[PDB]
């Protein structure tokens, strides 16, 4: 069990490293967030007439 | 006219017009570019 157990961690360590989708979730919550704060300031272009 | 640093001043430059405090830069400007502006469309520098 206890081999399982540090075989399945150093598994993680890997997996996380050579990825791109991990916390996808957290920068997706970032990449909102930086959306809604670059339309609000580019709107301050515009002539509205 | 003089050039106040490093402070708050009014300024009215070759038509430019507003307030800001004035600072010496390093940006790097083409010989047919009179001034910059921020990812925003707002003046960031000025050529004197």
């Amino acid at each position: 069990i206890a081999n399982q157990f540090n075989k399945a961690i150093s598994q993680i360590q890997e997996s996380l490293t050579t990825t791109s989708t991990a916390l996808g979730k957290l920068q997706d919550v970032v990449n909102q967030n930086a959306q809604a704060l670059n339309t609000l300031v580019k709107q301050l272009s515009s002539n509205f007439g | 006219t003089d050039l106040i640093k490093n402070q708050c001043v009014n300024f009215n430059f070759n038509g430019l017009t507003g307030t800001g405090v004035l600072t010496p830069s390093s940006k790097r400007f083409q010989p047919f570019q009179q001034f910059g502006r921020d990812v925003s469309d707002f003046t960031d520098s000025v050529r004197d």
